[PDB]
């Protein structure tokens, strides 16, 4: 989807 | 009140684009925002110049702040460790918005991002610490050299941070 | 097993024949196909390449601008979202006793756009002159290069399996005339395009061009102040989509009058209540645009409803419906080893070089 | 002769291994290790022990921390440096991936940001869109088929 | 737009103060309204008639909906178990939202509570699925019951519950 | 504090 | 028969897991810690004692609060300050956002103060905040001022926490004795003959400065009347934007008291030549809000200082303290600062633990007998 | 002493559904199969107090001393006694401040934070240890949780 992370980058 | 302001002179391979000014919000979020300021002036070894801008996705945000792996892996707080989510005062108004990355509650880094739309599914979900307060025309030319898959084709860089008042 | 979540179905290992799929008449059993699409069930690459080109020719030889007759349910955006198809043949009708008005973008942004091609295609074989569908601007190669229809196709099934979209989606219509009263398009207006004469006499067929009549078709957008006018102008450039124009109030209220239609029916917009219905036209009090958008909670992050729109008995009918639950898949289509290795490579170097810190 | 490093290498770690050892017993625990700052704060941390484990007991001794540590030197190579982290995604060894240990251990890395429900669907996927031969499990034969491109192999190197 | 509407008739001590009716957003929250009206029908076998509000404190809120342990403890939902946090779409905005109760992330069972005045630092933590469509009087009016802890000095119960229309 | 749990009320 | 022998080092730690938090002391301040030979209380010695979560014996507890109280009955209703004040607001137990105030206010030992009362409830450190309040009041008497709150009284401390808090802590000997010192606190104050400083406000019943002068204090605020309005009366919450004009109005909010409009305090100002009022009593988001300001001067009408930050622990309200010197009204903001925890109404883990053990227990063997 | 058959025979019908293996002795994988125990903060701890061998495994003999203390013709200083050892890890008869931490922790989890929790902890043996050994007995447990009526909700049917 639409998200930030740092690592696992998800949808 | 008494904000600290901080800069970012953006550098496409390695010719200079123009500087983004960042208010940050010592008043609502006091440690966040010095963990900001503190790797904008570069006063603790490590900074944020010399740094890439990894995930860049139009309509949506420039993800940043990544230097011991460059890849979004790494990055490391002044506190020595990854701190805890100050609050949630803040939320996603729209274009401007700098808020912290993580990798889930309470794992927050040196990672950030910059907002190019508004973004209210990330609230209560990161932490927000600031706002540009001067040089949105050239977040919106950071923007077009981005993908769906958050790749840059011309590796976008920071190579000029400091403080202003 | 070492199965942990024994409840979550598993996906079916089986791929559907041409027996299972199709009939002796050549029909499809479209009830057949749903239930195993919806269990994340795949076909047999030849099959799935018998849906799409059958289905292809029936719209090569469907023309330009469709005459749609009432009453028809009109839809939007589709976008990918399959589980939330299904909901909307519900909220809407059954196929058999509804015609249908599918105005575009049923590929990208969801992560089930295959699945959306091969159930709508199998829907146009058995019901040719009831299941309309269009083009919208997400029916094209480059929208589909940069976003996720090609790496979709290339993982689900073969590279030759989009490049039997690819040829189909150039056999869909542009516009369809509802009811005699209604132009129905994906974006919009074009300043090149005055009458329905302009629509009827293009060369289809081929990739929609970074400019002319069939670009701005599938993408124009009306103005953000459609109705406060302050700065007239009928055509100027779409900033929000890059390429394409904007049309505001007295370009639609004129193309109208010229053509004696109504109002114009499009998507292209993501909308929050599910359409938006525009200024009147001051000659019926009817409004002269309604966009409707027929994915809901779109990309799982807009709290977005759905609308559908029916049209029967001289009564415009909006139904509304909520996000229906979907199955995961990580970006790209990338399997947890591609997604998990990076992490797994610094995650174990920053504890090795943190073990070497106290001497 | 199959080891790596040589006379002032193993030296060197050698004056490191004492001051990690709070009761000089010669070998390190897991509760040795979570005393440092930058270990706390690590999801494989239980996992860089395991399998730097060649007997299986607990405790990292001084003949397993000079040859685990030997595959991150710049002397290592690629059917070496991604067979150890082919050993991350399998916590019993049996040198095949089972459906619910790839679950455990990417659990250990993202926790609760995906739901139990979500995570289980992309791996029954992941297994099903690489598991060539169908054996309900991922060999190093299978996983090289995937990821032996992306090169994470050149990134994996510290320093004696 | 065809959303529920639940009805309340509260009882001190086994004497009629009034009766609340709420209207259940299952238009934004559809899993999570559905529950509070299963509960308030009682069609599944259980549910809240009889059960009593355990915490009461005035110029905060009504908490509520623990039928199996009436101390704060208890209480289970429709779906077996105890769900996740559906979407926190809607803020606690003043007087009068209904919310359900946790005992942190992804773990709603029956409890909700009624608030009496503007709870803010709630939002994005609880999962707000309907107001008080008539009846606030009634709801000022158990306030008067409560106390700092909640305790209430008189037994207030939730007499007779089901729905409208 | 104000908050609404259900087991372990906090500050 | 003694041998030095060997011992495990691994076996040289406590139980404790979080060991870098500060565990509060076993010590008791006696009154050779606390007082001097000349009986000057010793505030630094106090303040990194009570800091730490460290308790006073109970005799000198009640000796710091005694001396206090018999210092502000020898006080007036409403007292004569002059520049330069350091006005605060409410601090509601918030302990260590007081000893904030203090750096952003100054230290008392060169700056003249003025607390507008709420020193206790809410806050879980509200015994701390009278014990160092009443210490300083004992050795600056004319320099620190203390004004009394509506929560300066028994019927709202055995309401909220502060009756607990004693009995905890200390006993409800230190309760009794808070009880009649808070009855000992004076009403209003005035502030170089310009300024009235009240908790709350004005009354229906208080026309001129010499109303508060003749009122009989050293009691339990009443139901009804003058010294409760001082204590109770909120601003009518449209301050110039009254369309139907009256002076007061009952509080539907408090449940007691009235409410003040704008012609009702440019009314006052008047008949008494004053310059402003300034309360506390309500919560401000900006720890202050600069009401109306009267045309005839251009200077704020009213003020409502707030000096507790990030209220009940979840407002995230900043706080603020008044400083005045020169003619010029300065309105210093400061957050909030850490404080330790504490369980509601004081209570202990067991007694917190149990109900849920209880039934997590119980459902995990009802659950475990009716599965078959 | 024993009990009547009655409860005992239903007690180990359940029983023999809950033996996987049917060795008697049940694991953590054996336990953990129900969806109403899996998602729960104290199985492991109430595994710990039914395992009066300390093996690491509960037997059948252990099963029915263990739900003794439950049943229904129980008594208020049998019930409190096993409430004593939700807290009391080591089973020494003594809580420290980190087995009273680590219950809680099990219990609370992250919706208070490690600092806060400990001071909770660190409050409750100043005001509770009589004795002043920085821990708490049975003794200094039931002078705090002795007036409330908890043994009256530790109840089950057999
Ligand atoms: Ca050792
Ligand atoms: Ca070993
Ligand atoms: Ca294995
Ligand atoms: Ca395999
Ligand atoms: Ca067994
Ligand atoms: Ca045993
Ligand atoms: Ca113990
Ligand atoms: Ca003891
Ligand atoms: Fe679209
Ligand atoms: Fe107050
Ligand atoms: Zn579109
Ligand atoms: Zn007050």
């Amino acid at each position: 989807x639409l998200l930030v992370t740092a690592g696992l980058v998800l949808a | 009140m008494v904000n600290p302001t901080v800069f970012f002179d953006i550098a496409v391979d390695g010719e200079p684009l123009g500087r983004v000014s960042f208010e940050l919000f010592a008043d609502k979020v006091p440690k966040t925002a010095e963990n900001f300021r503190a790797l904008s002036t570069g006063e603790k070894g490590f900074g944020y110049k010399g740094s890439c801008f990894h995930r860049i996705i139009p309509g949506f945000m420039c993800q940043g702040g990544d230097f011991t792996r460059h890849n979004g892996t790494g990055g490391k707080s002044i506190y020595g460790e990854k701190f805890e989510d100050e609050n949630f005062i803040l939320k996603h108004t729209g274009p401007g918005i700098l808020s912290m990355a993580n990798a889930g509650p309470n794992t927050n880094g040196s990672q950030f991002f910059i907002c190019t739309a508004k973004t209210e599914w990330l609230d209560g979900k990161h932490v927000v610490f600031g706002k540009v307060k001067e040089g949105m025309n050239i977040v919106e030319a950071m923007e077009r050299f981005g993908s769906r898959n958050g790749k840059t084709s011309k590796k976008i860089t920071i190579a000029d941070c400091g403080q202003l008042e | 097993t070492d199965r942990v979540v024994k409840a979550v179905p598993f996906p079916p290992s089986h791929r559907l024949t041409a027996k299972e799929v199709f009939d002796n008449d050549g029909k499809p059993r479209v009830d057949i196909l749903k239930a195993h699409l919806m269990k994340e069930g795949r076909l047999e690459e030849s099959v799935a390449l018998r849906i799409i080109t059958e289905g292809a020719s029936i719209l090569r030889q469907e023309k330009n601008l469709l005459d749609i007759d009432a009453p028809v349910t009109v839809c939007g955006d589709i976008h990918g979202q399959f589980f939330d198809l299904m909901k909307l043949f519900e909220v809407g009708g059954s196929p058999a006793n509804t015609r249908y008005l599918f105005l575009g973008d049923y590929v990208d942004r969801g992560y089930f756009s295959i699945e959306c091609v091969l159930y709508l295609w199998a829907l146009k074989i058995l019901y040719p002159k009831t299941l309309f569908l269009l083009r919208g601007n997400h029916e094209c190669r480059h929208l589909t290069e940069y976003f996720t229809f090609k790496q979709e196709c290339k993982i689900k099934y073969s590279e030759r399996v989009y490049d039997a979209c690819m040829d189909a989606f150039d056999c869909l219509p542009l516009a369809a005339l509802m009811n005699q009263q209604f132009l129905c398009v994906h974006g919009g207006l074009s300043p090149e395009i005055n009458t329905l004469d302009d629509i009827r006499k293009l060369d289809r067929f081929k990739e929609p061009p970074a400019y002319g009549p069939m670009c701005d078709i599938l993408w124009s957008d009306p103005l953000e102040d459609f109705g406060n006018e302050k700065t007239q102008e009928h055509f100027t450039h779409n900033t929000v989509r890059g390429c394409s124009y904007f049309y505001s109030y007295p370009a639609v209220c004129e193309f109208l009058q010229h053509n004696n239609l109504l109002s114009i029916l499009r998507a292209h917009e993501a909308q929050d209540a599910g359409y938006r219905m525009y200024r009147k036209s001051q000659t019926t009090g009817f409004p002269s645009l309604i966009t409707i958008f027929s994915a809901p909670n779109y990309l799982d992050v807009y709290n977005n409803k759905a609308a559908v729109l029916k049209y029967e008995n001289n009564v415009m009918n909006i139904r509304q419906f909520n996000c229906s639950p979907h199955p995961y898949w990580l970006p790209n289509f990338m399997d947890v080893f591609t997604w998990s290795l990076p992490f797994v490579g610094e995650k174990v170097t920053e504890m090795l070089v943190n073990v070497l810190n106290i001497c | 002769m199959c080891s790596h490093f040589d006379a002032d290498e193993i030296k060197r770690l050698g004056k490191r291994f004492k001051k990690l050892d709070l009761d000089n017993s010669g070998s390190l625990s897991v509760e040795e290790f979570m005393s440092l700052p930058e270990l706390q704060q690590n999801p494989l941390v239980q996992r860089v022990i395991d399998i730097f484990d060649t007997d299986g007991n607990g405790e990292v001794d001084f003949k397993e921390f000079i040859e685990g540590v030997s595959q991150f030197s710049v002397k290592g190579d690629k059917e070496q440096k991604l067979r150890f982290a082919f050993r991350i995604y399998d916590m019993d060894k049996d040198g095949y991936i089972s459906n619910g240990e790839l679950f455990q251990v990417l659990k250990m890395m993202v926790g609760n940001n995906l739901k139990d429900t979500q995570l289980q669907q992309i791996v029954d996927k992941t297994i099903i869109n690489a598991d060539k031969d169908g054996d309900g499990r991922i060999s190093f034969e299978e996983f090289c088929a995937v990821v032996g491109g992306l090169d994470i192999h050149k990134k994996m190197v510290v320093d004696v």
